[PDB]
């Protein structure tokens, strides 16, 4: 635990960005998460939605 | 726009529908402005033969 400040900076840059692409995987209310599936399986009236 | 269509296909004359004549006779696009009137005509467009 000496060099540790240097560590909880790495740490807290790489879990910002894991946490950031971990976001992407959430469909935040819509019916999945995957815009080709989106794509795929509506119409461009319900998939603008 | 003025044509002339059946009773149950007043409803595919709208933004975001669904329909036969709405893919292969007349299309109206997402973002359309404007009314649409409908109103029968069976006095006038229909004949008994």
């Amino acid at each position: 635990s000496a060099l540790g400040k240097l560590q909880d900076v790495v740490n807290q840059n790489a879990q910002a960005l894991n946490t950031l692409v971990k976001q992407l995987s959430s469909n935040f209310g819509a019916i999945s998460s995957v815009l080709n599936d989106i794509l795929a399986r509506l119409d461009p009236p319900e998939a603008e939605v | 726009d003025s044509f002339v269509i059946r009773g149950d296909e007043v409803r595919q004359i709208a933004p975001g529908q669904t329909g036969k004549i709405a893919d292969y006779n007349y299309k109206l696009p997402d973002d359309f402005t404007g009314c649409v009137i409908a109103w029968n005509s069976n006095n006038l467009d229909s004949k008994v033969g």
